[PDB]
């Protein structure tokens, strides 16, 4: 078993989603 | 593709700044005049390269459609880049120009994700092209593009 890693682009887009 | 009456007028205003003699085209010479007013001093070869990359039909001068097409594309790039710069400033909590592992870990926490030091260190190394142990703006942008 292993942990999945996050991407820099996903982080960027997650912020984009949360902003007004 | 959005182009309102007001947007067209603004494009014509910008075009008119370049089109010094109002003939409806922008030549290398008119472009030199504008560039000098911005404090640059391009050579004629440099001016020709600038005209050439905008001059879609290759007739040697820039008409309004060519001008508007290039300017609208540049505006979209500038808007997109500004959105990336804003994200970078938010992530770079201490404002020092680098995203650290700790900063990245706190960012993740605020977005509802709990990462170990191990996991954030991996993410930093992924982006850390220059090996200084943190992620600068250039490195960040590279991961977005
Ligand atoms: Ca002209
Ligand atoms: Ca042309
Ligand atoms: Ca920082
Ligand atoms: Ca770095």
């Amino acid at each position: 078993h292993s942990m999945q890693a996050l991407s820099w682009r996903k982080l960027y887009l997650s912020r984009a989603k949360l902003k007004a | 593709d959005q182009l309102t009456e007001e947007q067209i007028a603004e494009f014509k205003e910008a075009f008119s700044l370049f089109d010094k003699d109002g003939d409806g085209t922008i030549t290398t010479k008119e472009l030199g005049t504008v560039m000098r007013s911005l404090g640059q001093n391009p050579t004629e070869a440099e001016l020709q390269d600038m005209i050439n990359e905008v001059d879609a039909d290759g007739n040697g001068t820039i008409d309004f459609p060519e001008f508007l097409t290039m300017m609208a594309r540049k505006m979209k790039d500038t808007d997109s880049e500004e959105e990336i710069r804003e994200a970078f400033r938010v992530f770079d909590k201490d404002g020092n120009g680098y995203i650290s592992a700790a900063e990245l870990r706190h960012v993740m926490t605020n977005l509802g994700e709990k990462l170990t030091d191990e996991e954030v260190d991996e993410m930093i190394r992924e982006a850390d092209i220059d090996g200084d142990g943190q992620v600068n703006y250039e490195e960040f942008v590279q991961m977005m593009t």
